[PDB]
């Protein structure tokens, strides 16, 4: 019962930094017939190979075309034509041949290194496509136990509320550097009516009443996606300390004390609340004013201990997910992976670029780095979770661990010697789909097809398209000037069947002039 | 849902009457229909200027841009108010059917700092005395009249939402 | 002349179609009508937003307000053109009917200099060569083809005035 | 065949400081319906007594409803109200009695001495509508007489373009104190087969050709009205100095002399143009830049002289026109002049106000300074004929001699000894008037509504109250405050039909609020 998102939700987002491409179109009845021609032939010209291409090469020229701009038309093409995944990729494939002719001046080993062209980032969604099924079939479990091994091992020790450093961290620069008495508590908390009658939650001495309160909305509700649970500062909580009496318990009250100008967060050792204490949950920061827990060259032995102890904890979960990632199921192999590794080959040997070591960043830089090293750092993008400062933190190590493995060559000795058996796995997943049969473009694109077809009413490609032709009206006198410059767009009169677009969606024919 | 529009030639004509039209070339047909004219003799077409100005050119269609949205009465509320200050602070027109409603609250105003009175409330009553066949500025001249220092009731209706 | 309007009940509802109204009584009228409620339950309507915005009130008649002028050929002009910089300095459009006009001139340039060319005047030929069949924007990619030292002629209509 | 205006051209140059006012109106057919209805509405209220009187009274309570603005107010009711004079006449009576009851603290004496209230002007329009029968019939003949001998008078001697210096005048600061040779000519001068067929034009030595042409311009159009001669930069002129040449004549051409920095303008004189010469006229300043004739304690005995051969020449005309002016016709004495004088008195004896010097002033305030003086100043409100600067100057003295004879007590030496016999005639006249049998409110309604009926379709009243209800707008609360004070507006719910009209002529019935 893994709490993944669905399909829409997980593309919207990793393709943004769009709640518009879900749902219906906001274009007022006004308009209304008018825009619905325009946007019917939009899509008519962005699916002419002859058209798309110079439109995409003729805006990048533009340098007040940003890079948040480029990648913003990436994704809003990737959503127009979604349902046309055949075409997209013959799309991505053509400017991807663009983008290696012009660093055939610049080093070999700096292709794809960053998202800073509209094909990068179009690479990225492509991939974020196909890899979806792998992540629902293969890697999310793994990915996802991880997680949930992660918080419950973080959950054993003390956490300041204020700064996030917790006793056990992966992360050294988020180490609880304070010597914490830190005793565990079984309460015996009820909901009002929600659940089971009674549970028996665990919580340290040291948590404030909101830590506690997270603590107890986690227990009772396991099966349930994140995103319907109650936050937690959306209910209270009392504490039946006798038959006679009970007190609503609260971070800060009239009973808070006050050490050199800072009120001190209310925890359970605060109100002396006792082992096994019944409570009652039901529905209802300045760092130099508050505080929790801290009072504010080597590692000494017992921070690198906790370090250790929890990277211990994580192994085989951590094992088991890089194994999913870097490896093939021989159930169902990666047949997109597969089919554009080999492109990278065919691209390498038209050029002479033979070198193993030059191919091995090549295919880095296209499918680890730009797709799961980000999924690892965001795993709020798959799963219908919470995302917390300090798991992140954790997260952070962990995808520099996978960084590390995928490269070849302080904060770096943690995982120092897991590093060469992950490469090794790199190098050998790598080398596995260089021997898998290669597929046909006819099979890729039938495995294409179905994905557009499995996906079919999931985006509003309307306001997809609605959004790409305000860039190409932005820039209408570039486009028309590099249209007339195209041999193949002149004869075709691309630049009629352009400006008809545009005459319809500003319902104005006399939106279209010429300078002379 | 037939459209009609006004007509002239710029340079001066009696006008014409011309039924609405879908793209710019059955405009020219039109037109040029209305004055006997071959319709190949049109060149452009501008909007309340028979002059040539091409910021008043006509390209494109005409028609209602207007959503109309109509609100219901709602719920029915009563509050008491303590008039402090000469002005309530608030702002009676009606809608031109029998009912007069706050259509602006002054910042900072009496009126401004009851959270249970806001703006497109509907006044039925003043301490219980009804407010119907009272003109807004009749409505008007009620509070003002009332006592400062003492405490009065509106009977309110806000539309539904 | 029959207007119909779009309508919907600002707390939510389908879309119903009224007529045009003379006044705003009509209107509340024709509204509860076509939502088959008492019309004593309309407080007020609002113009494009189904939000209680009293800057967006609707309260008077709402109609074509549109006069349209048309511009019939006129003179007919041939002017002489001596391409001495790069731009000619005009800007060209189509009424969307087959001929192509001038919609600006930019001050200072080379046509801004010649006294018989106006805006709105309509371009038949250049050098003899007729531009029928000529997208505005193959019109003025002939004219930046002219050979610049080298006079040029056009076949102008100015419109009737 | 005196090139009198038509009356609706006459009242709209008295009237205002206006072709709006005697044309179609400019509200376009989108809000048409809407304010047909509104304008009706509003002028049935302009026409309810008790709204208009309080509607006046409330715009004049404003600060910022300048003198300027209630002059407005006074020539747009005037004309929204002229087919209804008899109602007009008595809203300003009315009006008076409240001026007169306000100035009740004050002198007597200062009532009607200058235009700064809306009741006052409403009083020199209504002087202008009364007077303007007596101008058509008895004062504009020798009016224009009068102005016809000072033209020839002024023109028997030099003028000098630039600064409109003459040799003759009646005004001592417009004396051409050069002694210049001035050499009458006598020209033969054709029209391009206009009028007759030569003409003999007499001009001076010392004309510029403007001044030339100008006086062959009167020459040729003796009976037509100013407005429709051709201008003198319409025309040049040739002079056939032999029958083998023949020059075009200018003020400045290629022969103009310069004298210290500046171009003297040419003169016939400068041409030698000879006594007789023919010339042809057809159809076609900075004073540090250029001159013409002026080379740039008590009056020397000359300029004392040419002061009285113009006085001489125009005394007939002057005092033919002043007895016009103050006396009665006994055919048809002056109605209107005594319903008000009588008025006057009436007024004056409520009041126990009986000092006849206090209305000798009253009746002068009223009519002879209101009316007369203006257009003895102003001649280009009666008839169609040129304004020169000069003329204007030597109206200015004969309007102050006319000032000094309706009064009771250097440059005003000239028509010194004309002045007592003035005033007699002047107490005479008043006198005149005070004994003719007096006409009854019936009479004079009867002579109002006649002239009601007579000019119908002359203005356009709705444009009139259009511009009425701007003000109407602007104060919309004031009005609204003014109307709710009297007893009898709220009683008859003019409040109401007020903003029945904003509503319309917004078409915006939440153009009609209230404050609380």
């Amino acid at each position: 019962g893994i709490p993944f998102l669905e399909y829409k939700h997980f593309v919207t987002r990793t393709f943004f930094p769009t709640h518009p491409l879900l749902g219906e179109w906001n274009i007022p009845e006004h308009c209304r017939p008018s825009m619905e021609e325009g946007i019917s032939l939009f899509s008519s010209l962005l699916n002419n190979k002859h058209f798309l291409i110079v439109f995409v090469h003729a805006l990048e020229q533009q340098k007040d075309f940003a890079v948040r701009d480029r990648c913003s038309l990436a994704s809003l093409l990737t959503i127009a034509l979604h349902g046309k995944l055949e075409y997209y990729t013959s799309i991505m494939k053509e400017l991807l041949v663009d983008l290696i002719d012009a660093s055939a001046a610049k080093n070999p080993k700096l292709m794809l290194r960053r998202t800073e062209s509209v094909v990068e980032k179009m690479l990225t969604n492509w991939m974020s496509i196909c890899m979806y099924g792998c992540l629902r079939e293969t890697v999310g479990e793994p990915f996802f136990l991880l997680l949930c091994a992660i918080k419950q091992q973080i959950n054993k020790g003390s956490i300041d509320a204020i700064t996030g450093k917790a006793r056990y961290t992966l992360n050294e620069e988020w180490l609880l550097r304070e010597n914490i008495e830190a005793k565990p508590r079984n309460l015996n908390v009820s909901f009002q009516g929600c659940g089971m009658d009674s549970l028996s939650v665990r919580a340290m001495d040291t948590d404030t009443l909101t830590q506690v309160k997270e603590k107890i909305l986690e227990a009772f509700c396991k099966n349930v996606p994140y995103s319907q649970w109650p936050r937690a500062e959306d209910v209270d909580l009392e504490w039946f300390a006798s038959s006679t009496q009970s007190y609503v318990l609260r971070d800060l009250d009239d009973t808070s004390v006050v050490e050199d100008g800072r009120k001190k967060l209310n925890t359970l050792a605060h109100y002396k609340i006792p082992e096994g204490a019944s409570l009652a949950m039901s529905l209802t920061l300045d760092t130099e004013k508050y505080f929790h827990l801290v009072l504010p060259k080597v590692l000494p032995e017992i921070y690198l201990t906790r370090l250790l102890s929890t990277k211990g904890t994580l192994q085989k979960f951590l094992d088991d997910l890089f194994k999913a990632i870097l490896s093939i199921r021989e159930d169902k192999p990666p047949l997109a992976v597969k089919y554009f590794f080999d492109f990278l080959e065919e691209q390498a040997e038209k050029r002479g670029i033979s070198d193993p070591d030059t191919l091995h960043i090549w295919k880095t830089n296209s499918l680890p780095l730009r797709f799961w090293v980000n999924i690892l750092k965001n795993p709020q993008f798959v799963f219908d979770i919470e995302k917390t400062d300090h798991i992140d933190a954790c997260l952070s190590v962990i995808a520099q661990a996978f960084i590390d493995a995928c490269s070849i060559s302080t904060n770096k000795l943690l995982y120092a010697k897991e590093i060469p058996e992950y490469r090794k796995t790199v190098q050998r997943y790598y080398k596995q789909i260089q021997d898998m049969t290669p597929l046909s473009e006819q099979e890729m694109n039938a495995h294409l097809a179905e994905e557009s077809r499995k996906y079919q009413n999931e985006f509003n490609t309307n306001v997809a398209m609605a959004e790409i032709y305000k860039y190409a009206k932005r820039y209408r006198p570039q486009i028309m000037a590099a249209l007339e410059a195209n041999p193949t767009a002149r004869r075709t009169q691309l630049q009629h069947k352009f400006e008809q677009v545009v005459a319809l969606m500003e319902n104005n024919i006399y939106e279209c002039y010429s300078e002379a | 849902p037939r459209l009609v529009f006004h007509t002239q030639l710029a340079h001066g004509s009696p006008t014409g009457r011309i039924e609405g039209f879908t793209n710019v070339k059955e405009l020219y047909g039109k037109i040029a229909e209305a004055f006997r004219l071959p319709a190949a003799e049109v060149m452009f077409c501008t909007l309340n200027t028979h002059k040539v100005d091409m910021d008043k050119l006509l390209g494109g269609q005409i028609g209602l841009e207007d959503f109309i949205f109509a609100h219901v009465k709602g719920q029915r509320k009563e509050v008491e108010v303590f008039k402090s200050e000469e002005a309530l602070g608030l702002t009676i027109t009606d809608n031109g059917a029998g009912y007069a409603f706050i259509k602006r609250i002054k910042e900072g105003s009496v009126i401004d700092h009851i959270q249970l009175i806001s703006v497109g409330d509907m006044i039925e009553a003043i301490n219980g005395q009804s407010l119907l066949g009272c003109r807004h500025y009749e409505v008007a001249r009620l509070l003002k009249e009332l006592p400062r220092g003492r405490t009065f009731t509106l009977k309110l209706t806000e539309p539904r939402k």
